[PDB]
């Protein structure tokens, strides 16, 4: 059954490269169309030119982990292609490989930063249900995406959401295993345990990142916006409370607990400052943004929440994008 | 979806090595040489047992598509172990594997690496990834041998003697084409089946169905006794051929 | 890096708000007109308005209300900016020295909050006890009017009703009471709450909630004599106060949406109203005094007074005069007579205040073929639509107005015919004959010659949509207008439901005839993205317009531009290059598809700048060897584009919907193909205006004599608020000099409300806030010639002037006066 | 096949006259002025009553397709009466109608006819015929008022007082848009309904079904009292506006 299963034997000549669409985990992301089928695909470079250890191990992680994961809410690697190996001597071939993904219509980053899309409560339900179903699927397989960002959240015009990169993804083990990179998530979405120096962290790091995304869909603005780790920890304390042994018994274990102390010992004001959020969603946000990762809810528990338990995946409900009347805004409808 | 990595015993007479003039005994010898080479080298480097088998399975699959005469066996085996290290998250530097190879290979055998041993290995990685179709995830009968033994209840010392002896049979089965003939779950049952006969154990008694004379069925479904006897016959062929005796 | 310089050539003309009170003195009656960044203070006289002071603020004026707290001699002014800068101001004049005092100041932005749909609302208690702010959904911010609250500290009261339409402080209540119309899934309703400064929470409202009109728009706080509130909608006017409920539904107000209101009588008996069609109404509150000595509301009455300009805000002055503040057309002073004239109108216009309004498109043309450029703009909308011819005078601007009485869209100049091409749209209503009937005569109807497209391209294939009586329809026309007399020589009416979107005038291929080319789109009630469109080529020759050729496309032709004899057109997400065959028909050569909505196009040589609805800007190069497009570089920072422009071969200028200008440039470093394709945003600047059209050129006299000018290049732009500005590039030497002066001028110049200049010009979206870079606020640099002499020397202290290559001489005040006066000559 | 000549009351707010800035009160006045203009001129010419109404029906239908500002009312009304004469076989010369119009119109009103009064009217005949879609045959409530009264048997003086009073209401309804709202059969029943209420006559007693209290149903089917009350309300609005009292 070679066909479709045989990878690495196809050349990049079958794809015409349109251009760059954005920057991914390891390389820049490209757009292309297959000559035979006419399908738009997303490509990723391998760049095996560095003869230090040959094929990159971070790429080997993404090939092994993504080929095991199959879900409606995860971008699946379609195939892997290489450059033309024209010499008969496989020793002269220094060509790179390309990862072929499925192309989606838009990404949450481009949609929100431009300000065109608006999310109703039912749209957020469709977004979070697919997002947590995929995250629970990967968490059940003991994997950590470690880079939850709006740029790695892709959406098609039907209303289906999919996760993208997984280049920084590693395996999780209850046994300490390997100490990991303390900073791994974008500072605006970085968990409080990661700021304080936790090197062996739990899968709750992605739950915290998605929690910052849930509130960002209701406010149309990122929750915590800071340029430094101390300033980021301060903004988290102004909302969720300062990390203290009272609400976080193992906070003492973190190295930077005495080093990175907040300005004050703030009280939790999450429900107060998010009073405009429905109670069903506010209850979900409070659990996802819990300081202690052992007290923070899991991906499965979010699907058993009053906000997402009864959401049906048959109703895709795509986010409504304004159309035609947007061509000229601030007209007709004034006051 | 995923490629098929299993052939039949009769198909081994048509490997690219066989079709280039190599006799069946030589290819089987070249496979045991490459398997033990990957086994001994990774053992010297202190590698995990899953990393050793993953490279050995890459090695076995590679010479299903290519001939031993066109690709040096020890150069290929080093590349499989090097890739298996990055796959199973137990990496070693390419220079460390070459250094271990020179320790275990004589002047004649090490000549396969040419003037630049590192480059001959790094180059072969492209062809290895293409040949294995980038299907890097490989499972081994070890995890299934352990998954099935935990469900056994009885004499702890008798069960432990069963496991280690079967584990020895799994290490010996890597030198064979059994990795290509049958799935790893069936191999783990067959080594339990072989160690049970040698140790004179009634494995059915330790199961949740103490009467189920087909004790293997509660672990792996749809497995005839013909397959178990066939696998046991292949493993014991190594013991009678070589100088090692059956564990017993 | 890139370095640029932006100046205001024409200040904002659109009136966003006007209030009446006693701000300058307890005796004078003041009319405070609010433009986008300018505040004009006038004094009402018997003959008209007398100006007294105009100040500029470092912010977009959002809320402007006059109030007089207990213990003040005259009214004070409260202003809240778009960037949430709040302040309370007092007028102080010691003879001829007029200064504006900042009594209180602060920023009332909350860390977390969803910006409301109906915009920022600001209300003040009738007893001047507090300032009410509606900044976010489900939050009511209260600024207590305390004597010691100089920082304008405030607390937020949670609001259950998230989507509020309008809110006012009610009259005649013992405790501070708010009345607001909110919209929930059960329709729109009116509700009341009592604000408690002591408890910092809402208490039970006076009167209960009532189900109101589905299109309830505005809330009117009826004063003490009647009490309660009046709710204005689309078809009905309703009065709510306690148990009393009155509802009038005259048939006259249903024809057009009512948008503004103002109180005439302080007792509240009479009110002014205005609709989108410019009609002026009078809302009469009939009072019946009862045998108990109390004056309940007998009935409500509406009377038609006349026609004014489409007003954003109305204010009644005195003696029957009303200031008509318009954003889409000219502002007015109107006289209200008790007797109707021969036409039945009670309104007579006194003065006309020129308002450039919405500048949809504009072109610089040397009419009197001299080096001094003139700017012809598409200005106004609906009946207020017009063309404006602006020229630099010999210092002010001379503006000629050519009223069109229909909405202009795009303009193009054709020197071969000594005429302009203007795309326009008019509103007609489905009549009883099955067709449509125009509301008023306009340029397309009063044209000398006229024609209608007889094309059968879309034929019967499209399903025939159902039409009901009373539905408004837009009719798009191409006007051929003389360049000297501005007479509508011809008007070509496009197909039914066909919108004119793009217009170019150029020669194509080997054809010597100069053509007018229009890109259109078929607009249907399903809207979404048009799936049909046409590209039409016209030739105006010897007074007659001839249809030369038509090309059917499968989308909307948002923009076209000619380069290398070929027609570059953007159709939805596609960017196409057409070739003009010898058979006088269009032929497709190559296409580009990697866009969302290719809106704005600019060319220079073989390079093409693509402005998408989002995606920001992309650089495309037509490769003549291969004959296909190829992406060169793209700005990956997402922006909602409003207008793009090419500065040079490596710098590009764009405008965002968040009133921000930015400049990206090729990095040209590290020799990486990925870094090269990354257009790096090197300039950021919050303009404060919504740019619609960028245009190369200058209205100043330009002599071919070559001399080192501090500015290089000239790009003009028009905005929605009528403001016209100029962007130009600088050398690295000049950028550091002018940037160093800005920091020196900020420490010297006192800003209205004590708003930091760096915060005002900082790049600002709802999601990101970045400091300004690569841009010199020329309006701040040109303010150096207006500060007193002691402040000039304060700026030049330790400042070294570099005119002398030899020695870096210490700068004199006159050395900087020479520099700034040179920058004032570029516009 | 045949065109529809009936609209709803709600549709009158979107006539071409209304959409050009004319208020509802002015167009209704322009219709009453034009109707009596056709009525008074043709009466001076000694025309049959069917000819007068035929021009009035043309007049009412014409300004459903055109605006009063674009076409002068009295020039159009003269053209309607001129065409109605040839239709109903009561023809008049165009010069004779112009002569009668100038006698009853002041200099300002006759100024609508321009320098050549005959030609400005004769030209409009082409536009009138196209506007009415060449639907020349017009029926009037007069023939139904008589056809239904003939089937009434009883007090000869009471029935004749009903006829003349209803006949008077038919002449007054020409001044209104009722001609466009409802068929002539309903109008003839409505004027019988109105004259019956004013004279306090129980018309059902004079019918073949004396207990059928909804007497009109045997004349015109599917007519609710809501329509009759709507027509009666509109007819009496003419009398109440001018303060004149019911004929009685
Ligand atoms: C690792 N991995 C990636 C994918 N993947 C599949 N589909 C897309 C996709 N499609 C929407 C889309 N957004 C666009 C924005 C522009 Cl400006 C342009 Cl020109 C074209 C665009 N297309 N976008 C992106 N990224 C977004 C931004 O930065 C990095 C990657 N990744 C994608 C699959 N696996």
């Amino acid at each position: 059954g070679q066909t479709e299963s045989d990878w690495g034997k196809r050349c990049v000549d079958k794809f015409d490269i349109i251009g760059i669409i954005g920057e991914g985990t390891y390389g820049q992301v490209y757009k292309a169309k297959d000559k035979d089928t006419g399908e738009l695909v997303a490509l990723k470079k391998v760049r095996l030119d560095n003869e230090k250890e040959g094929f990159p191990i971070t790429a080997i992680r993404e090939i092994k982990i993504l080929r095991q994961l199959i879900h409606r809410s995860v971008v699946n690697m379609k195939e892997i292609v290489t450059d033309k190996q024209d010499a008969l001597d496989f020793k002269k071939d220094k060509g790179a490989f390309y990862l072929v993904f499925e192309y989606m219509d838009h990404d949450l980053m481009g949609l929100l930063e431009s300000g065109l899309v608006h999310f109703s409560e039912d749209h957020i339900k469709s977004f979070m249900k697919q997002l947590m179903e995929g995250l629970e699927y990967c968490h059940k397989k003991n994997f950590l995406h470690r880079d939850i960002k709006c740029s790695n959240i892709l959406l098609n015009n039907s209303g289906q959401i999919k996760l993208a990169d997984f280049g920084l993804a590693r395996l999780y083990n209850s046994e300490e295993s390997r100490p990991y990179t303390n900073k791994v998530i974008t500072l605006w979405y970085r968990p409080p345990e990661l700021l304080l120096g936790e090197e062996r962290y739990t899968p709750a790091i992605d739950v915290w990142s998605c929690g910052c995304i849930l509130g960002e869909l209701f406010t149309k603005k990122p929750i915590f916006q800071a340029n430094l780790e101390l300033a980021q920890l301060e903004l988290i304390s102004r909302l969720c409370g300062s990390p203290c042994p009272a609400v976080w018994p193992d906070v003492i274990k973190l190295p930077y607990f005495n080093t990175m102390k907040p300005k004050k010992q703030y009280r939790r004001r999450l429900r107060e400052e998010f009073s405009f959020i429905p109670s069903a969603a506010l209850d979900l946000l409070d659990h996802m943004l819990t300081l202690d990762p052992s007290k923070r809810c899991t991906a499965e528990q979010t699907l058993q929440s009053d906000f997402l338990k009864d959401v049906e995946l048959s109703k895709m409900a795509p986010p409504d994008l304004p159309h035609w009347q947007d061509c000229h805004e601030l007209w007709s409808k004034k006051r | 979806t995923k490629p098929c990595w299993y052939w039949d015993k009769k198909d081994l007479a048509h490997t690219p090595s066989q079709l280039e003039g190599l006799d069946p005994a030589t290819e089987a010898r070249y496979r045991r040489e490459g398997a033990r080479f990957i086994f001994d080298v990774g053992t010297r480097l202190g590698l995990h047992y899953d990393t050793l088998a993953t490279g050995i399975i890459y090695f076995h699959r590679f010479y299903m598509f290519h001939s031993f005469k066109q690709f040096p066996r020890y150069v290929t085996g080093a590349c499989c172990l090097f890739l298996a290290g990055k796959v199973e998250e137990t990496p070693k530097k390419c220079k460390d594997i070459i250094k271990t190879a020179r320790s275990l290979l004589n002047d004649v055998q090490f000549g396969q690496f040419g003037d630049d041993p590192k480059e001959e290995v790094m180059v072969l990685e492209r062809i290895l990834l293409q040949t294995i179709k980038f299907d890097l995830q490989v499972e081994h009968p070890y995890q299934f041998l352990l998954k099935y033994a935990k469900q056994l209840k009885g004499d702890k010392n008798k069960i432990q003697k069963l496991v280690q002896m079967a584990w020895t049979f799994v290490n010996d089965s890597l030198c064979t084409t059994l990795s290509l003939q049958w799935e790893p779950e069936i191999i783990a049952v067959a080594v339990m089946y072989l160690a049970g006969r040698l140790c004179k154990f009634e494995i059915q008694e330790w199961t949740s169905k103490p009467m189920y004379r087909r004790w293997w069925e509660q672990f792996v479904q749809d497995v005839p006794v013909d397959v178990l006897e066939d696998i046991c016959h292949q493993i014991l062929d190594l013991y009678s051929q070589g100088k090692q005796q059956m564990p017993h | 890096m890139s370095y640029n310089y932006v100046v205001t050539a024409q200040k904002p003309t659109a009136v966003n708000g006007c209030v009446t009170g006693h701000f300058t003195s307890a005796e004078d009656l003041n009319l405070l007109i609010a433009k986008n960044t300018r505040l004009e203070i006038y004094v009402v006289t018997a003959e008209g308005l007398r100006p007294v002071k105009e100040v500029g603020m470092y912010g977009k004026i959002a809320v402007m209300e006059l109030f007089r707290p207990k213990g003040e001699s005259k009214d004070l002014l409260f202003i809240l900016t778009a960037k949430y800068n709040a302040c309370i101001l007092e007028y102080k004049q010691s003879g001829e020295s007029i200064d504006i005092i900042t009594r209180a100041h602060g920023n009332v932005q909350d860390r977390i909050g969803r910006p409301s749909e109906t915009g920022i609302i600001g209300i003040i208690d009738p007893e001047c006890r507090m300032i009410g702010l509606r900044l976010y959904d489900g939050l009511f911010k209260v600024i207590p009017l305390d004597r010691d609250n100089k920082e304008l500290k405030a607390f937020n009261i949670r609001l259950e009703e998230l989507h509020v339409i309008d809110v006012k402080f009610l009259y005649g209540c013992q405790a501070p009471t708010i009345c607001f119309v909110y919209q929930d899934p059960q329709g729109r309703h009116v509700k009341t709450y009592e604000v408690s400064l002591r408890e910092k929470e809402f208490n039970k409202g006076p009167w209960k909630q009532e189900n109101v009109e589905a299109e309830a728009s505005m809330v009117i706080a009826v004063p003490e004599p009647f009490g309660g509130a009046i709710i204005i909608g689309q078809e009905s006017i309703t009065y709510h106060n306690g148990d009393k409920y009155l509802a009038i539904a005259p048939p006259i107000i249903k024809q057009s949406t009512i948008v503004c209101h103002n109180r005439v009588d302080p007792n509240g008996s009479r009110y002014l109203l205005g609709d989108m069609e410019g009609r002026l109404f009078m809302l009469l509150l009939e009072k019946e005094e009862q045998m108990d000595g109390t004056v309940t509301l007998k009935d409500l009455r509406v009377e038609l007074l006349g026609e004014t300009s489409i007003a954003e805000c109305l204010t009644y002055l005195d003696n029957g005069v009303v200031f008509v503040g318009s954003r889409l057309g000219d502002s007015q002073l109107v006289k209200l007579n008790v007797d109707s004239n021969e036409q039945g109108s009670y309104v007579v216009a006194m003065e006309t205040f020129t308002n450039l309004g919405p500048i949809v498109d504009m072109c610089v043309v040397d009419l009197e073929r001299q080096g001094q450029g003139q700017l012809v703009t598409c200005s106004g909308a609906f009946k207020e639509g017009s063309l404006r011819i602006i020229r630099n005078g010999i210092q002010k601007l001379h503006i000629r107005t050519v009223p069109l009485y229909e909405s202009p869209r795009k303009i193009c100049y054709q020197e071969v015919s000594q005429c302009f091409g203007v795309l326009s749209s008019r509103i007609e209503v489905q009549d009883t004959s099955g067709g449509t009937t125009a509301l008023r005569p306009s340029a397309s109807t009063q044209a000398l010659s006229s024609s209608v497209s007889s094309s059968k391209l879309f034929s019967s294939s499209t399903a025939p949509h159902e039409t009901s009586f009373g539905e408004e329809v837009e009719v798009h026309n191409l006007l051929i207008i003389d360049q000297h007399t501005f007479e509508v020589l011809h008007a070509h009416q496009f197909l039914q439901n066909e919108y004119a979107l793009s217009l170019v005038s150029c020669k194509l291929g080997k054809d010597p005839n100069t053509y007018f080319i229009v890109g259109t789109a078929m607009v249907y009630p399903e809207e979404a993205e048009p799936k049909q469109g046409r590209i039409v080529v016209f030739q105006y020759s010897d007074g007659k317009l001839q249809t030369v050729a038509e090309k059917e496309v499968k989308g909307a032709v948002y923009s076209m531009v000619e380069f290398n004899g070929k027609l570059l057109a953007s159709i939805n997400s596609t960017v196409r290059l057409y070739e003009w065959t010898t058979e006088k028909e269009l032929r497709t050569e190559c296409n580009h598809y990697n866009n969302i909505m290719a809106l704005y196009l600019k060319t220079k040589g073989d390079f093409i700048l693509v402005g998408d609805l989002m995606r920001s800007v992309l650089l495309l190069a037509y490769k003549p060897m291969e004959g296909n497009f190829e992406e060169i570089a793209r700005d990956f920072n997402p922006n909602w584009m409003s207008a793009v422009e090419i500065l040079d071969d490596d710098n590009f200028l764009g405008a965002e919907n968040a009133f921000n200008l930015f400049v990206c440039q090729k990095d040209s470093a590290a020799t990486t193909d990925e870094e090269r394709q990354h257009l790096q945003e090197v300039g950021l600047f919050h303009l404060g205006e919504f740019v619609n059209v960028f245009c190369h050129g200058s209205l100043v006299m330009q002599n071919l004599g070559e001399t080192s000018t501090p500015t290089q290049g000239s790009v003009l732009f028009g905005t929605v608020n009528g403001m016209i500005g100029l962007v130009t590039s600088l050398s690295e030497s000049w950028y550091n000099l002018l940037l160093d002066m800005q920091n020196r001028l900020n420490k010297v110049i006192k800003s209205v409300g004590k708003i930091e200049h760096s915060f005002w010009r900082s790049f600002h979206t709802e999601r990101k806030t970045e400091p300004a870079t690569g841009f010199i606020d020329g309006d701040l640099i040109e303010s150096f010639l207006d500060i007193s002499r002691p402040k000039m020397q304060e700026v030049v202290a330790n400042l070294q002037y570099d005119d002398g290559s030899g020695m870096k001489r210490e700068a004199t005040a006159d050395d900087l006066i020479k520099v700034v006066e040179e920058l004032t000559r570029i516009h």
